[PDB]
């Protein structure tokens, strides 16, 4: 059933499992018209489907087309959403498919158990749990490659950098819902701690810098001070 | 008019046929049901007294032979039985009416009710859904499963109702799944209506039996059913405008037979409230949303 506080250390076991998060398929800013009405602009999308155990990142990019002349575009965000993973999984080697794909949205339930009949073994599941994928557009290079697209396009990225030589998926997971939480409470702040240090860069090839692992104490500390910060801030504390 | 003589009464039942029903007491000399009208199905039903666990009974259509009940004591139950010696059975009730021991299918002369109910209700479409093809005459109580009930055990005793299911590659065409499963017409009108039952007055029958074996006996699988059907053509987008005014006349004579007392087992609060104020048919069920709202607007 759904992913909850009891049965979490299952993201980490061999059995395949993706995480599907649709929070940035469908992105619009909302305007005036010379009217005075309010009208959205549709910019390009993503979806976030993320093996938590090995951080392999199917980026599948949303191109604004794909809404062109289409009505009820929230609701047709979820369908192609779950079309879209669909058409992963079916692009996929038999070994390599997953066993399980837990939506972070339950909205995401019924497209996705649709699309995917023909594979009555892969288990569709929700999550209490509260994910922060919705911040992966806070990452530099995912934003980059989202806005330059011209055409759909897939993107495959590993979103642990080469951490797991060093840590296990446990503690990658959670350095990386860390780094995102802290985006999303207060992406000004994060990014200035992630990048304070000039002497610590971002290798071409990876999205995140090159942190000692001394140094990604002090960071994952202040990540934490910044969330509690804010906290305290939003409620007064 | 025809009869349904019985042996004898040896044990104290509620005795239902249709939707009228009357106390027998142990060992009372009740001889059977005379005057049941000729031309529609009819379903005589039981509820013991000592042990209201399973109502159960018999459909059956007095054209397809002579019928009569007698008490196994057994088997612990009344059972239909068929006599296929006509003048036996002849004599037999002329002498129960002469000693007037029958009670009288009692028929108001306007009332339409149970025509209402089984319009669409066919004896030859009763034997396929239940499978005992020995007898003209059809047995179903208050514990028998339906065929997708047993996918989710004993096959024949089952009630084998058209299997209906929206997330299911029969539901759903490779390609629309978005189109399909928000817009059931594909569903209804091609796989269900021209494919399964060929027209509408089979659909219309099965809905009907499902119903009646659901407020009779209590079947949950037949109530189920009753609201799956009722949901798929609410779900359409594209229906016939005569299969949408015939299932307002349909559903509105359901509600307004079934006892005040058994909707909040008999009535499912999501499949109402969809059908009659989210559904593409919201706006064509003008009778059935009068007496929902003026009879059970708690549900809603
Ligand atoms: C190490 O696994 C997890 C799983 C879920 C989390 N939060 O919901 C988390 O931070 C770590």
């Amino acid at each position: 059933g759904a992913m909850n506080s009891s049965n979490y250390a299952e993201l980490f076991n061999n059995d395949i499992k993706l995480f599907v998060d649709d929070t940035n398929v469908y992105r619009v800013t909302v305007h005036k018209t010379f009217e005075g009405n309010v009208a959205t602009k549709a910019i390009n999308g993503c979806i976030f489907t993320l093996n938590p155990k090995t951080g392999h990142l199917f980026l599948k990019i949303i191109h604004t087309s794909v809404w062109a002349g289409q009505k009820r575009l929230s609701q047709l965000a979820k369908w192609k959403t779950a079309e879209e993973v669909s058409a992963l999984v079916r692009s996929l080697p038999k070994e390599e498919q997953p066993k399980q794909i837990i939506v972070t949205r339950k909205a995401m339930l019924d497209p996705l158990e649709v699309h995917m009949l023909d594979f009555p073994n892969i288990a569709i599941r929700p999550t209490e749990l509260r994910l922060p994928f919705s911040a992966a557009m806070s990452i530099d290079k995912l934003s980059d490659v989202v806005m330059k697209a011209t055409e759909p396009q897939m993107v495959l990225f590993n979103i642990y950098d080469d951490w797991l030589d060093r840590i296990s998926s446990y503690t990658a997971f959670s350095r990386l819902t860390l780094l995102l939480r802290a985006l999303k409470t207060n992406e000004e702040s994060a990014k200035m701690i992630l990048l304070s240090d000039p002497t610590i860069t971002i290798k071409s090839y990876h999205l995140w810098p090159s942190f000692t692992d001394e140094q990604w104490i002090t960071i994952e500390s202040q990540m934490r001070d910044l969330i509690l910060t804010e906290y305290g801030r939003k409620y007064n504390v | 008019m025809n009869t349904v003589p019985f042996t004898s009464a040896p044990i104290e039942v509620t005795i239902g046929i249709d939707q009228y029903s009357f106390n027998v007491k142990e060992n009372q000399p009740f001889h059977g049901i005379k005057d049941i009208p000729i031309g529609h199905v009819h379903v005589i039903h039981f509820q013991h007294a000592d042990n209201s666990s399973m109502r159960y009974g018999y459909w059956f259509d007095c054209r397809m032979g002579n019928f009569y009940i007698q008490y196994d004591p057994k088997d612990g139950l009344y059972k239909m039985m068929e006599e296929r010696d006509g003048a036996k059975f002849e004599n037999i009730v002329h002498n129960f009416k002469e000693r007037q021991m029958m009670v009288s299918y009692p028929k108001i002369d306007e009332d339409d009710t149970w025509y209402n109910l089984t319009e669409f209700v066919q004896m030859d479409k009763i034997r396929k859904i239940v499978r005992k093809d020995e007898n003209q005459f059809s047995y179903v109580d208050s514990s028998m499963t339906t065929v997708q009930e047993n996918e989710l055990s004993d096959p024949a005793h089952s009630l084998n109702y058209t299997v209906i299911n929206f997330k299911s590659r029969e539901a759903i065409r490779p390609g629309h799944e978005m189109e399909d499963f928000l817009d059931k017409s594909y569903y209804l009108n091609t796989v269900m209506l021209q494919g399964i039952f060929k027209n509408s007055s089979n659909y219309f029958g099965e809905l009907q039996f499902a119903f009646l074996n659901a407020m009779f006996f209590g079947n949950y699988g037949s109530s189920l059913q009753w609201h799956a059907m009722i949901e798929l053509i609410c779900s359409s987008a594209t229906v016939p405008k005569h299969m949408l005014d015939k299932l307002d006349e349909i559903l509105y004579y359901q509600i307004k037979t079934l006892p005040e007392q058994y909707s909040d087992i008999l009535l499912n609060e999501r499949v109402w409230n969809i059908c009659l104020y989210s559904s593409f048919q919201k706006n064509s069920l003008h009778n059935t949303e009068k007496i929902m709202e003026n009879k059970y607007p708690e549900l809603l």
